[PDB]
């Protein structure tokens, strides 16, 4: 009954999705073939007529190399033949070839499939989108989608997971451009945008865990569990539950301010775990620690405005209350002036599920802290500056104006990210 | 025992200009075109054929 | 089968520009030949089928005779060059009263005749390359008091040169047609 | 098998009336009764040695770690 | 130290070119199997051993007289290879002839036995002339020009002054021998503009024309008397992966092979097939039983064939693992089935008459583990991917696969007697415990202590605990019932095999320090310390089910019979040349079987009930 459609736009989306879907298949016992050897599956899967629980997701990527791997692999049976969608060429790290050229060609098939997946649902409760600002599909095709779903499912919340341009580590040279031009056309359409960089999660893999040489695979599995923790209340049982809509209404202040972060709690390796207690107090405090955040943005350089401590497992409601009280005292963690509470909680009586072949341990407790910090302005100002430096000498702008995009769009995008900055300042000021 | 109808077969073809509009309030059908200019000779005998179905995403479109 | 396909405003079943255009199609060659290449006016590859017997050598879009492609699109347009020889082609449609029904257009037929399982009509080609638009939803209505559901087969016979056999949702003008569907 | 003479003519007499030309009333029917080391297993998917799903092997072996690097706290690295 | 008996040998190194040979007495085969060269009898199980050599042999060269057999080994670059002459009648070393640095590719004898050409090295390629009379060097020159590349083949002729080399870079050069001035004189053969890559040579019986088998799939016939080409190969329908074996008959014909196994008998002018039969594996050797009526074909996926010329009907007489073989295990109760387990393959064999009944190949993949469940309904396998594949005992279908079991491979594996639990080791040093249901194969616990890698799992007779040898110097008695540890047995050796002594109170441990040591299961203390083999390390053990004898093999390429109570040695060896990896007492206490680093399955008649 309470179902949520997950859309994977871009290499990232698919790669991270091949990790998120693996976990779901395990939590709700569904073997790769798609068979369950009672109703928790509804939130994510949909039963056919012969135990063929088929994922309620849509995987789209213009370039057919990442989705072809899914088609020829373990989950070749799970995913519906036509739920995996491809094209021919790529957006070649260019927003234009995803929001103006190639994109158009695939938007009326991706959209038609979402409709079919939403018409078989009885309670669509949200559209989760897994994009990657840097790419042209994770910035362009995702803009088309969010600029379309808005004019088709206005009320339906549209939460958004997003690999954000990491501070210094970056792949493409035009990532600065794609990101700015895409926030302009996604800030007014998404409800809340969960952001995770790559620098931070890389560190969390080496230190907190024990994985030297961490790859995308590892990163995607921790992002996978953040989704499980958020969607758990909608599929398992708990003491204080929290549905998709209840996230936004307790996390998004002044409309535009809608860019929360994500920190897991028991990100410990096997050897280490055994030698540790992992109590509500510990995992809670570990979450607020400025070296467990997954978007390098020194929490201390700003004020939190609405945290959402979503727990999972053995969490005695009392310990939770106590733990959060402690956090309020410690002044390092400073909240704003217009948010006395700013602590929506949530307990789902379902222990974290070990991905047979992951890196995390069998912890019987976890918390996923979604915080609306005002420190993300630093990160946003960084990308903003990069733009200016390149745009000054109209750098890679010939490539963007050839696939459809006036030089004006660049200017609006810059002046609009400037508004984002100004807003965040006028939300940190006191009364 | 029920028989598959033409309401089913015309649905995966996509001829119907309908989608299950998910209101929080309830279940309504969003119409992409005006209902007044619809060809009533093509749709009323076809929407009545969908009454025989009992699975949710097809019986609702017949009922509403 | 073409059932899970969205069947949007355009759908192509044969296009001479590609690796294997006649992949889903079944080739039956008898006292004739099939080839793929000649640049007369358009400098592009166009598939040739021609032979001394028009009713014996042909190509059929579903390879398996039991399988039938289901296309709901009413307008059927192929771009065929006139060769001043005998050219015929098939289309088989499914009707609202569930009858397998066929239509035939021929160069060598004087008058048309309609009766229950085949409707044969004449055709006049132009001087050179042309496109022809076979309105299936109207020909299933004028010939019999019947509505269109979906086509099932198309079959192209000898003495013609083929490029871009496709279906369309409605009739398109030349300007609004996209670049890859143009005659030139 | 046959209950009566019509099925005896109708059954497998092997006489195609389209093909059989100028037979005799004996060859009108010709019944079928009248006429008459290693087990090899191949896996279907054929993968590659460079598509192994798992952690990546350190070029320095686990017992030695000749390129001896550590964490910020100087811990081991396992594997 | 009484020798037991060495009955029956499975093994062949088909990866060498020009391998399997039959001496002109027409009664024994000769083929290389490591740093040794075997002599298997035709029509008789009798087989002998040519010892010597340090590293794996790459060449064999038998004489037209049959009296002299030579060979040549690989070594580390910068070190000198050793060409070892022999006498077939007495099988004993008579020369070491060490000149070529790096390794060897080919050897050929003079027609009447007095010289040996032993072109050697992709690192130090230089053709030399030996003496079979003085056991000493005569001539010497670079075997390829500076503009062209490197040569890997040699042949002699019907006069002992010609010596001919081809190349993988086109150095077709007909030399001539000049004893008084002690030098050789080359002559490059013009072939037009046909630069090719060729890997096989055969000449006619009347010294007319020499024949080449190229990589392009082209038989090049050229003249040694005018130094020119005579005829190219098949115009159309050329061969597959390049012709890797040519054997010119006494007629004007030639048996041409391929990299697929398309043995073709063709004539000279058209080089078009006359009688085709497809062999498994790329053809690496085409010998002739003298007169040529029964030519024996060897293949790289090591399968020695037997083809009669007048019908071209084959008979598979030998089948071998073509890669390194690890883990021999027996099914419960019966002792007439093997589990010969190697890279790209899993096989079973009948003990009494060596003949395989099932081959299970998972593409280009390696299996470091194999085990048989007690019900005899699943062959559990541990592959390098990280997936625990469980194949079926007959047919060979995959009943289940445990995807992403361990990260860096699954090395060591063992089932339980209740047929419900598969204890799994790992190259990251993790011991996993899986539950085998009728429809699900889940995980129960991830026990992680070992840092480096796990080497050998062993389970006791009535399941409550398991021992896991590991490469970091630790052997833990994990508590299997309560999913914990019980012991922290520690030593300064990289452990490679551990075994449970029956009436379980103590475990026997092996490793790299050759310090075979009894260890107790309570308090984990040293019990004895025996010295293993004085040469290398010990890979593998098996204690009998009566606890009176534990067998031992190691890097020292040699099976070692050891009784328990006293640490005395009833050593045998003289087995196979290649690092013994695992060994297993037969369930009926009637044979002992060891595997090796080169593919070889040895059986020894087990003494001492
Ligand atoms: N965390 C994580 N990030 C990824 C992964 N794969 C790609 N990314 C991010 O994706 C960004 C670039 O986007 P692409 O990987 O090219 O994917 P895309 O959106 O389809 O872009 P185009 O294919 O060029 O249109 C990089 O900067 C990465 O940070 C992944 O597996 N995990
Ligand atoms: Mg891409």
């Amino acid at each position: 009954m309470r179902e949520c459609i997950s859309v994977h736009v871009g290499q990232a989306g698919v790669q991270i999705g091949n990790a998120c879907w693996e976990l779901y298949c395990l939590e709700h016992g569904i073997q790769p073939d798609g068979q369950m050897p009672d109703d928790s599956f509804n939130t994510f899967f949909s039963e056919t007529g012969a135990g063929k629980h088929v994922p309620r997701a849509v995987f789209v990527d213009l370039e057919p190399t990442v989705i072809d791997e899914v088609r020829t692999g373990t989950y070749r049976q799970l995913f519906h033949p036509e739920q995996l969608i491809t094209g021919k060429e790529d957006a070649a790290n260019n927003y234009a070839r995803g929001h103006y050229t190639i994109g158009k060609e695939l938007i009326d098939l991706v959209l038609d499939r979402i409709r079919k997946l939403a018409d078989q649902c009885t309670g669509l409760q949200g559209f989760l989108i897994f994009h990657s600002f840097g790419g042209g599909t994770g910035s362009g095709f995702t803009s088309l989608l969010m600029e379309r779903l808005s004019v088709d499912y206005g009320k339906k919340s549209k939460l958004e997971f997003s690999i954000y341009p990491a501070p210094q580590v970056s792949t493409a040279v035009v990532e600065p451009y794609n990101s700015i031009l895409t926030t302009h056309t996604t800030l007014e359409h998404s409800d809340c945008a969960f952001m995770v960089d790559n620098e931070a999660i890389y560190d969390i893999c080496r230190r907190n865990l024990d994985i030297e040489r961490p790859t995308y695979t590892n990163l995607n599995r921790l992002i996978g569990q953040i989704v499980s923790s958020i969607t758990a209340s909608l599929r398992f049982d708990g003491a204080l539950n929290v549905d998709l809509t209840e996230f936004q209404t307790n996390l998004v202040p002044y409309p535009r301010i809608h860019f929360p972060l994500a920190t897991y709690a028991p990100v410990i390796s096997a050897e280490k775990a055994y030698h540790e207690q992992l109590s509500v107090a510990e995992i809670t405090n570990a979450c607020f620690e400025p070296a467990n955040q997954m978007v390098k943005c020194d929490p201390r350089h700003g004020k939190y405005m609405a945290c959402c401590l979503l727990y999972r497992g053995d969490v005695v409601p009392k310990d939770v209350n106590a733990a959060i009280a402690t956090i309020k005292t410690k002044r390092t963690i400073q909240f704003v002036d217009w948010c006395p509470t700013g602590f929506k909680v949530g307990i789902n009586y379902q222990p974290p599920t070990v991905v047979p072949g992951g890196d995390l341990a069998k912890v019987q407790r976890a918390v996923c802290m979604l915080s609306n910090t005002t420190a993300i302005a630093e990160a946003w100002a960084r990308l903003d500056h990069k733009f200016d430096l390149m745009y000054a000498k109209r750098a890679f702008v010939h490539w963007y104006v050839g696939e459809g995009m006036e030089e004006g769009e660049f200017s609006e995008a810059r002046e609009d990210m400037a508004a984002l900055e100004k807003d965040y300042e006028e939300v940190g000021m006191d009364s | 025992p029920t028989k598959p109808t033409a309401f089913r077969k015309f649905y995966e073809r996509g001829d119907f200009p309908i989608a299950l509009e998910h209101d929080s309030k309830g279940n309504k059908i969003a119409w992409k075109v005006e209902i007044e200019k619809l060809d009533y000779h093509h749709y009323l005998p076809l929407f009545f054929d969908g009454l025989c179905e009992m699975t949710f995403p097809y019986e609702f479109f017949a009922r509403q | 089968m073409f059932k899970n396909t969205f069947q949007s405003g355009f759908l192509s079943i044969l296009y001479s520009i590609g690796s294997k255009p006649l992949q889903i199609w079944d080739k039956k060659v008898r006292n004739g030949h099939i080839k793929r290449i000649t640049d007369n006016d358009i400098q592009s590859l166009v598939l040739e089928i021609e032979g001394t017997n028009v009713s014996t050598t042909y190509i059929t879009c579903p390879a398996d005779p039991k399988k039938t492609l289901g296309i709901k699109l009413p307008f059927l347009v192929m771009i065929i060059k006139n060769l001043k020889k005998y050219f015929t082609f098939e289309v088989q449609v499914l009707d609202d009263k569930n009858v397998r029904r066929r239509f035939r257009a021929s160069n060598y037929q004087s008058t048309t005749r309609v009766k229950p399982f085949i409707c044969t009509m004449p055709m006049r080609l132009d001087d050179g390359w042309n496109q022809i638009q076979f309105n299936l939803s109207d020909f299933t209505r004028r010939a019999y008091g019947t509505n269109y559901i979906e086509t099932l087969r198309v079959q192209i016979h000898a003495n013609c040169r083929i490029r871009r056999v496709y279906f369309s949702d409605r009739l398109y003008s030349e300007d609004e047609l996209p670049a890859e569907f143009k005659l030139y | 098998e046959i209950p009566k003479d019509d099925l005896d003519f109708r059954l497998a007499a092997l006489y195609n009336h389209h093909t059989g030309t100028f037979k005799n009333k004996s060859e009108i029917l010709t019944h079928q009764e009248t006429i008459q080391n290693i087990r090899h297993w191949i896996n279907p998917k054929k993968e590659s040695i460079h598509s192994i799903q798992g952690s990546i092997v350190s070029p320095h072996t686990a017992a030695t770690n000749g390129g001896y690097s550590r964490k910020n706290d100087g811990g081991f690295f396992s594997t | 130290a009484v020798e037991l008996e060495l009955e029956a040998v499975i093994g062949f190194n088909g990866h060498v070119p020009t391998g399997l040979k039959c001496h002109p007495d027409q009664e024994h085969l000769v083929y290389p199997l490591g740093c040794t060269i075997l002599i298997q009898a035709i029509n008789t199980q009798e087989q002998n051993f040519l010892h010597g050599h340090g590293n794996n042999v790459s060449c064999v060269a038998i004489s037209k007289s049959g009296l002299y057999i030579a060979s040549g080994q690989v070594t580390f670059m910068g070190f000198k290879a050793d060409i070892i002459l022999w006498d077939y009648k007495k099988r004993e070393l008579m020369a070491r002839l060490s000149l070529h640095k790096g390794k060897i590719e080919a050897l050929a004898f003079s027609p009447n036995d007095m010289y040996l050409v032993s072109l050697g090295g992709p690192d130090d390629g230089s053709v030399v002339v030996w003496s079979i009379a003085k056991r000493e060097a005569i001539c010497g020159s670079p075997a390829a020009g500076l503009n062209v590349g490197n040569a890997t083949t040699v042949i002699f002729s019907k006069c002992r002054d010609e010596m001919f080399v081809t190349a993988g870079n086109g150095t077709i050069r007909v030399w001539e021998l000049d004893l008084p001035n002690r030098k050789i004189w080359p002559t490059e053969c013009q072939t037009g503009q046909m630069k090719r890559i060729v890997m096989s040579i055969s000449m006619a019986n009347d010294d007319s024309f020499f024949y080449l088998g190229t990589t392009t799939g082209d038989i090049l016939k050229m003249n040694p008397r005018t130094k020119l080409l005579a005829d190219t190969g098949p115009a159309k329908d050329k061969f597959s992966l390049g012709v890797s074996a040519i054997c010119c008959l006494k007629m004007g014909g030639l048996l041409v092979g391929s990299g697929d196994g398309l043995l073709v008998f063709c004539k000279s002018p058209s080089y078009k097939p006359i009688k085709k039969i497809q062999l498994q594996g790329g053809i690496t050797s085409i010998t002739l039983r003298g007169e040529g009526h029964q030519f024996f074909v060897g293949t790289e996926e090591s399968h020695i064939y037997r083809v009669n010329f007048t019908n071209f009907k084959e008979t598979l007489i030998t089948t071998c693992h073509f890669e390194s073989v690890e883990d021999i295990v027996f099914p419960f109760g019966t002792a007439e089935l093997f589990a010969t387990c190697a890279k790209k393959d899993i096989r079973v064999w009948h003990t009494l008459t060596n003949r395989e009944l099932l081959r299970i190949t998972v593409p280009n993949m390696t299996c470091h583990g194999i085990d048989f469940m007690r019900d005899g309904k699943s062959i559990i396998s541990a592959w390098d991917d990280g997936r625990i594949r469980a194949f079926a005992p007959e047919t060979g279908r995959l009943m289940y696969v445990i995807n992403n079991a361990h990260r860096i491979g699954v090395t060591a594996i063992a089932t339980t007697s209740d047929c419900k639990r598969v204890i799994s080791g790992g190259g990251e040093g993790e011991v996993r415990v899986w539950h085998i249901g009728h429809q699900t194969q889940k995980l129960e616990e991830a026990l992680k202590e070992h840092k480096s890698s796990v080497s050998c799992i062993r389970v006791k007779k009535s399941n409550e605990e398991c021992v896991t040898a590991s490469t970091d110097g630790t052997c833990i008695i994990w508590d299997l019932v309560r999913l914990r540890r019980n012991q922290m047995i520690l030593a300064n050796t990289l452990f490679q095999c551990v075994c449970y002594h029956p009436e379980e109170f103590q475990i026997i441990t092996s490793g790299t320090d050759r310090k075979i040591a009894y260890w107790e299961v309570f308090d984990g203390s040293v019990i004895r310390e025996l010295d293993g083999s004085l040469s290398g390390a010990v890979n593998g053990m098996d204690i009998t089910v009566e606890g009176v004898h534990f067998v031992t093999g190691g890097n020292d390429h040699l099976v070692k019979v050891w009784d328990y109570n006293e640490g005395e040695v009833t050593h045998v060896g003289v087995g196979h040349s290649g690092n013994i990896t695992r060994i297993r007492i037969s369930p009926g206490n009637q044979y002992i079987v060891s595997v090796s680093a080169d593919g070889a399955i040895l059986r020894w008649k087990y003494p001492f009930p």
